[PDB]
């Protein structure tokens, strides 16, 4: 009911890194404090590292196990965007803002970071556990994918959106906004594929899959809180970032056809500024009473 | 979180397995002892308050100048003597958020409930202190509720218009289409919902002066109207709401419906304009017999006969249209069109369904015109004459564009006070005043129809609340008996008040002499059939009140024949969406959607129980979706037999049922005499 | 593939390394031997042809009834005595596919070129057989070409209006906006391109009846106008074309511009509404000095000063607006705005650029009004007064809405016949007749301004063709010398004819006494500067024709002082899209885009070489994209110094040049006195 | 030395079939004989099948086994083109020219056609035989992919090109030329990767790999001959198409670094005939002249 519509929306959102000139960001970058520059670098590396997993494994593995030519094509398109567009865009932002030696050091740090690694390996673990012709293991991986696309990226997206909403780092913020817009549709699409599997299950199996999804969300959420304090306490933003994580967790759940887990909260206004019934024929004698 | 918010959320926290409904009352107290009393603006006396509201352009000084300050003080004292208390938190919250007058910066509350009621009563009375006190007693007892435009805007300088709904007839011309767009923008600027009949517009592929396949059809006009309503959106406060009505025999009827399909392209999809379909009995007959039907090109019919397709009876002219070679038509499957209607209503709740023959078989003003379309809420069913808007520097032929003033009786409060007659007469007087003081300078047909028809709409609310609080199931025959008797009483006293106003003013509505009121036909079923309750429980419910008999109806018929009627239309049952909260009443005569409704305001969530919901009447407050739609249709038809205009009848459907069930409900509604169907809301 | 199409495609086939241009001539013969003569309806005599065309509602009876049949036959004989032959296949194809009258079934040809020319001449003369023969000799020599509306529709009963350029002023009100939408629809129905000035409309976030943040801005009005133009599309024949002009100091200017960005959402982008930006000298000064500029809220300025922002001189008003606390404004970077304009023009060719002070420093009717905006083709520059369209049953204040009358001189044919004076005067008479015979009953301000101003637009075309066939490069100083002399003579004879018509009829245009014509200021540069050719080659080109000197200009100034001037505006150079094909001419005064253009009609390919293109003049027919845009600007300014209105000036850019080059061309155009810039076509 | 330039070339060649309006072919299609229309539909259906498998399976699987993020980005982009652009374009052509029943019938015909099934079996079998860290199985699949890109498509491409060259079906032909332009660069790129692996081998191993490549080519060739006769005999063109496929077989071998195998022949000359703006800021000197 939905793949051709998503095909259309995906291909019409096509873009390339070269379209946004990045050099003019240096005019606001130079005015940020060391903690702001440090947080930005670390967040950026976090997003880069997670998105690489999605391009090399997450999207291609789902495309491999999903049946249907049109779905495979949409999934291929999404994998292309990760590897050919998003990855080059993150690299471009880095090369503009930091010298080569600084980039290498930030990636060394973030590569060793406990909270980034915990979430990266949790997601990758579920992708590696998919078994041929087993729709349960595929569903679990799709849940992981939706959580990455619609939830885990957002502790990171917060900061570029925060600057973007203030008039700072506008060129890289525009790039991030385009990336985020792609991840949003990726999350919604994979969510619909997961719901298709979920709806084929018994009531007991459904309850079991719900417990899986909530348990996974809880593990990731508790690590996100630690990840958040680790990066954002030094710039005083953690309270507001936490509200943004929960709001996006609720969107991820809704993508999977589940109820929101967290109470509704308002979001930081600067970040906001940055951001069929069954047809049954009439059988006659329905006109007589 | 606020204290009253916590107290209101404490309702759902069950104690001993039962909901804590009484906590709701506590919430209101908190809401007043922590927010309303602190945020209210108090003056030394009423004189300073009135002066501040007058000089600061909050109130119109003209309506207040008709009374000496002693009389205004007496009216306000009468309002405050009742010591009215909101029984639920949501009632007070809705009043003080949507209807109480606030300052320019909206930081403080200038109007209490008693202040608003006093101002509305003083506006209604037009210089009569005793009449103002009567209105104050009627509204503070919550027996009668003026519509949201009237209640919110009466006596205000920054007010809009007091008329809720406007109905426009669009003639088949570019000048008329542009004038309709202009009038729609003007009336949406005034805040009213605008309905436009597009059945006279020629279909797609018609000729504009001998060049064929030139017209864009009703879909282009629909797009123009959609953009007009988007632009005129009450200064960005409330989204501009419009309705388009098309006859089911129009050739564009499919494309019309395709405007609401969820797969429609952007060049066809229309999103801010509601759609309604007018179905004559001929279409239902063709669908029943499974005979392939024909949709028609309006311009060919107009060329051949000199009249519009919707201007004449399809039940007698359909065969002539089909057999006429000079009339252009397309073959359709009426059953497939019905299934498309059911599918569209399941997907989006559109179109509105207007059974034209059901409306016009009891329409009292067929001589003026047949009812060809309804309003945005599909409850206004009045005669309309299309206007001929000509070129610039040429005189326009101004027709009749429907417009009526809404007001709802609170059935529970009216029957508790045993004051059907007094409430109906006072509400009729208030609606007559609202019509008289309404003057729209940019809608000429609306102004002329308001001046001539003098049509008003007197609705009713809290039918399900009264039935559930009295131990009567909404689907039970006893409930239908109560509705029959109560609305026969309402019709009797509305006709009596209309005739009394006609006698006291010496004038009737325009073309009353040709109406069924003048000929006495309207009273036929009232002078031969007795509408007294058939059940002892309902008769006891009506104790202390004189139920009109056939003799009283005969006397009223003679009185109308002698004096006439001031109002062409008197009763129309609007949905009464948000003002039902303030009155602590269930919405309209519809059954309740849910026993306790969870609504999110700001970052908080609130629970509103249905008025009077408790353990003993929990199952009498049956949810509408759990109800048999056939028995709801029976109730609505029973009420409709006493209502001259229509009733906003929302269908409440379950997700399990199919489009065939929706079609069966629609066909049973048509069979039972239902005039209009409002919405298909699926749970 | 038809034989003529093969003969036309044989042009590209190179023989001896040269294009077979002469083969095109053969194609024409085939196109007439195989197709045109076979499908041309022939009659026994002209009387039968005229009777058949009049009776079958092809022609109008009124204009033919002014002549005896002998006079009409003599006019037709004069047209046919030339034995005119189309020199290229595309000329005849364009005429017989776009302008030749065809039967209702569109399979037979009722009008030849001589028939259409005779009918247009008889319509022009309005009963004078000798004047009709003069018009026939003018059009069959192809010295003058009436615009596509006039040429196509003159003398035809089934026709649109003869004017297709309309400029509307929109006042800041909902009534005025709705009236503007209606008038735009009515004029698009007539087949005209409608330009609307949106600068008087208040920006987004302004107050409506003292409620804040209520206005949707000019973008909502643009959406409404775009829907209106999509709806009114010449009875489904051509896409409805409209233009919107906004002053660059209007606050919505960015959102305005954002309507043309590809990334714009569906609720922001307007697709069938062209946009133009009016740039006063103050904006250019602010960008030049890099000082940050301010975009103002028009309604605050109107409230503070009682006049609209676009109605006063921004050069003297900008500092007062900035220093006024009661005027609301937003900070912008004018250089960033210029770069945005250049980027948008690179992407889509929008917006049109109007240099307000360049227009108004030579505007002769600044007393009536300053030119605030241009037309859809950005060449009509006239004084306009906004209209106050009030509510219903209230008298409107009708202003002046521009609608000029188009017609183009063929510079090659005019100069080879040594008939600048006669052609200019006859074209002026024909334009005056068409302006007098235009009566639009749905555009009150357009009709009032047509009656009062009597403004016509006399354009020129085949400038590059004439220069290339005479061995003159378009960018050469000799070409600019020729343009200066030729257009000074055109202006001289246009002014002389206007004054002669004023003397004959005894009336001038309304408010002529305040114009610079009446005060003699207009003739200043003409009574002091001699515009005779400075090059011997150009003087030899003008041999046989009297070139007006300073004494002749002084005599003309005295004549205008004594007798007045009939037309407020006389000369405007329109793009001349399809009539340039029929006349075998290059379009407007623009340089040619391609030497040979390839077109696809149906499933067939066709090849049109530029008129007179050969091996000898292949180098002189330089393509516009290969030319230096600074020299094109110089030529257009040289012409513009003799044109009272503007010139449709399209920029021709290569894909290599950036937005800095586009901005440099725009700033050099502003420096050189260019009034309007039409399009930025990128190769 | 080459991936970056292939990356740039691939992304700059990006297109969608919707860019080309197809209603212009309606008349030249209507005018073809029933035999011609039948061959044309079947030819494009055979192409659709090849691109379906190249997009779903071939390109993603090669991407999985090739090392380096940039090489993977190119291969992922090529995969997307196969199924999201190329395979879909054929449906755009079908939906314009043919009624639904004829479309349904031709897709049923691909399923039961023995030559098309054999070629898919052979090519996809080799893709699915790739073993992780086994460069020889990867080489074999890359040879198969080059043979699909640069040889197997050409029995299909012949006919749209043959019409394009006569000025017939030129809109469909424009789509096909864009597809062909893509496959040419895809065949070169995969060829270069195959040569990398081949060049690592001993002389003895190389000799075996040449045997594999030539044996595979001959086996595919013999099947393609039968396929060609089956499709083209009814339009009288089988011998001409055979010359064309031999020509392209030599190009495939060359893409693999091998000598041509078939002798040169004259190809139908008809078929041979079938073959934002940059922004600068404004200087203060640009305001003065
Ligand atoms: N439910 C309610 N509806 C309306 N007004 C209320 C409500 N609850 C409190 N108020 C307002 O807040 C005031 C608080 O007084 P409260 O009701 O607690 O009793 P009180 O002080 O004994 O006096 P009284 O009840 O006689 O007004 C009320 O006088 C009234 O103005
Ligand atoms: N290039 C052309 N442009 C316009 N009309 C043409 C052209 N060529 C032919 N015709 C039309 O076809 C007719 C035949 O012209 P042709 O060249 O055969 O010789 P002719 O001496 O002009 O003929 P006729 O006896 O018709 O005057 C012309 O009279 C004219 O109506
Ligand atoms: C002008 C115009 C009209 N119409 C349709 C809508 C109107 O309902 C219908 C009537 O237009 P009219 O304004 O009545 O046109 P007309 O009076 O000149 O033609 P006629 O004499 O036949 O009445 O034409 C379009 O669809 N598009 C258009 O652009
Ligand atoms: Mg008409
Ligand atoms: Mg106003
Ligand atoms: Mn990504
Ligand atoms: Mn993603
Ligand atoms: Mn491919
Ligand atoms: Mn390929």
């Amino acid at each position: 009911d939905f793949t051709q519509m998503f095909y259309n929306q995906n291909v019409k959102q096509f873009w390339l890194p070269e379209e946004i000139a990045l050099n003019g960001d240096l005019l606001t970058w130079k005015y940020l404090g060391k903690n702001e520059q440090d947080t930005y670098m670390k967040v950026l590396a976090g997003l880069t590292l997670l998105d690489t997993e999605q391009g090399n494994t997450g999207m291609p593995i789902v495309a491999e196990h999903v049946d249907g030519h049109q779905r495979k094509a949409v999934l291929n398109f999404m994998a292309m965007m990760e590897n050919a567009v998003h990855a080059k865009s993150y690299s471009n932002i880095f090369m503009t803002l930091a010298p080569t030696e600084t980039i290498n050091e930030v990636f060394e740090w973030v590569k060793q970071n406990k909270y980034l690694q915990k979430k990266a390996q949790m997601i990758v673990g579920l992708y590696k556990a998919i078994q041929k012709d087993d729709e349960i293991s595929l569903f679990k991986a799709m849940v992981a994918s939706v959580y990455l696309e619609s939830f885990l990226f957002y502790s990171g997206f917060y900061y570029p959106l925060y600057f973007y909403g203030q008039g700072k780092l506008m060129q890289s913020g525009e790039i991030i906004n385009l990336i985020l817009r792609d991840e949003a549709i990726h999350g919604v699409y994979v969510g619909l594929l997961a719901q298709e599997i979920y709806n084929k299950q018994t009531e007991e199996k459904k309850a079991e899959l719900r417990e899986f999804a909530i348990d996974l969300l809880n593990q990731l959420y508790e690590n996100e809180l630690e990840y958040t304090e680790d990066l954002y306490d030094q710039v005083g933003l953690s309270h507001d970032v936490k509200k943004f994580i929960r709001y996006n967790a609720n969107k991820a759940l809704m993508n999977l056809g589940f109820d929101p887990y967290f109470e509704e909260e308002d979001i930081n206004p600067i970040v906001l500024n940055g951001l069929k019934a069954t047809v049954e024929p009439l059988k006659d004698d329905d006109f007589y009473f | 979180v606020p204290k009253w918010i916590q107290l209101n959320n404490e309702i759902m926290i069950q104690k001993d397995g039962k909901f804590q409904f009484d906590k709701d009352k506590e919430a209101v107290h908190s809401y007043f002892v922590d927010y309303i009393n602190q945020n209210t603006v108090f003056f030394h006396n009423l004189k300073e308050k009135l002066d501040y509201l007058v000089e600061n352009q909050y109130y119109e000084e003209e309506f207040l100048s008709l009374y000496s300050f002693e009389d205004i003080k007496e009216v306000f004292k009468t309002a405050y003597a009742k010591k009215f208390r909101f029984p639920s938190f949501m009632s007070a919250f809705k009043f003080y958020n949507d209807y109480a007058l606030k300052t320019n910066d909206k930081k403080k509350i200038l109007e209490r409930y008693e202040d608003r009621i006093s101002i509305v009563a003083l506006f209604f009375a037009n210089g009569d202190t005793e009449k103002a006190k009567e209105y104050v007693n009627l509204m503070i007892n919550q027996e009668y509720q003026p519509s949201t435009p009237t209640f919110l805007n009466a006596g205000r300088k920054r007010r809009g218009e007091l008329v809720s709904c406007f109905l426009l007839e669009v003639n088949d011309s570019l000048n008329d289409i542009s004038r309709a767009i202009d009038i729609s923008m003007q009336l949406s600027k005034l805040g009213g919902g605008v309905s436009l009949n597009l059945s006279k517009l020629r279909a797609k592929g018609e000729a504009i002066k001998d060049v064929e396949n030139a017209t864009k059809g009703v879909v282009g006009v629909m797009k123009l109207l959609d953009n007009a309503f988007r632009y005129a959106d009450q200064m960005g406060q409330r989204q501009g709401s419009g309705a388009a009505y098309l006859n089911i025999f129009h050739r564009d009827i499919n494309d019309f419906l395709d405007t609401k399909k969820i797969s429609a392209d952007e060049d066809v999809r229309v999103k801010t304009l509601s759609i309604g379909v007018v179905i004559p009995d001929k279409f239902v007959e063709l669908a029943r017999e499974d005979k392939a039907a024909y949709v028609f090109y309006p311009h060919t019919i107009y060329k051949e006969y000199g009249q519009h397709m919707d201007e004449m009876d399809m039940n007698e002219m359909y065969d002539k249209f089909v057999d006429n070679p000079r009339v252009k038509k397309e073959k359709i499957n009426p059953r497939k069109l019905l299934e498309k209607l059911a599918m569209l209503r399941s997907e989006s709740g559109y179109p509105y369904i207007m059974f034209q023959d059901n409306v016009n078989k009891v329409h009292a003003n067929n001589h003026i015109s047949k009812v060809k379309f309804s309003n945005l809420c599909s409850e206004v069913l009045q005669a309309s004459q299309v206007s001929s808007y000509t070129d610039y520097d040429e005189e326009d032929e101004i027709g009749l564009d429907i417009s009526c003033n809404l007001g709802s009786l609170n059935i529970l409060n009216v029957m508790e006070h045993k004051s059907i007659e007094k409430t109906v007469k006072l509400a009729t007087d208030s609606l007559t005043h609202v019509s008289e003081t309404t003057d729209i300078r940019n809608a000429p047909a609306v102004r002329r129809a308001n001046k001539a028809m003098k049509s008003i709409g007197l609705g009713a609310m809290n039918l399900h609340g009264y039935l559930a609080q009295n131990g009567i199931a909404y689907e039970s025959p006893e409930a239908r008996d109560f509705a029959n008797t109560f609305f026969m009483m309402v019709n009797f006293y509305s006709i009596q008040r209309s005739a009394e106003i006609a006698k006291e003013k010496g004038e009737t509505f325009d073309q009353y002499e040709g109406s069924t009121y003048a000929t006495g036909e309207y009273f036929d079923k009232y002078v031969s059939t007795d509408f007294s309750p058939k059940y002892e429980k309902i008769a006891n419910l009506f104790e202390g009140m004189h139920i009109p008999t056939t003799e009283d109806w005969k006397k009223l018929k003679a009185f109308v024949a002698e004096h006439g009627m001031y109002h062409s239309y008197r009763l129309c049952i609007a949905p009464t969406g948000s003002i039902s909260y303030v009155q602590s009443s269930t919405a309209s005569v519809m059954p309740i959607m849910e026993r306790i409704e969870e609504r999110t305001y700001g970052n908080s969530k609130t629970y509103y129980p249905m008025p009077g919901l408790a353990s003993n009447n929990w199952f009498f407050y049956k949810e509408a979706y759990d109800m048999d739609m056939f028995k709801v249709v029976d109730m609505i038809a029973t009420i409709q037999q006493h209502i001259d205009q229509g009733i906003s009848f929302t269908l409440f459907l379950k997700d399990t049922m199919t489009t065939r069930d929706l079609n069966r409900i629609d066909l049973y509604a048509h069979h039972r005499g239902i005039k209009t169907i409002y919405y298909a809301r699926t749970k």
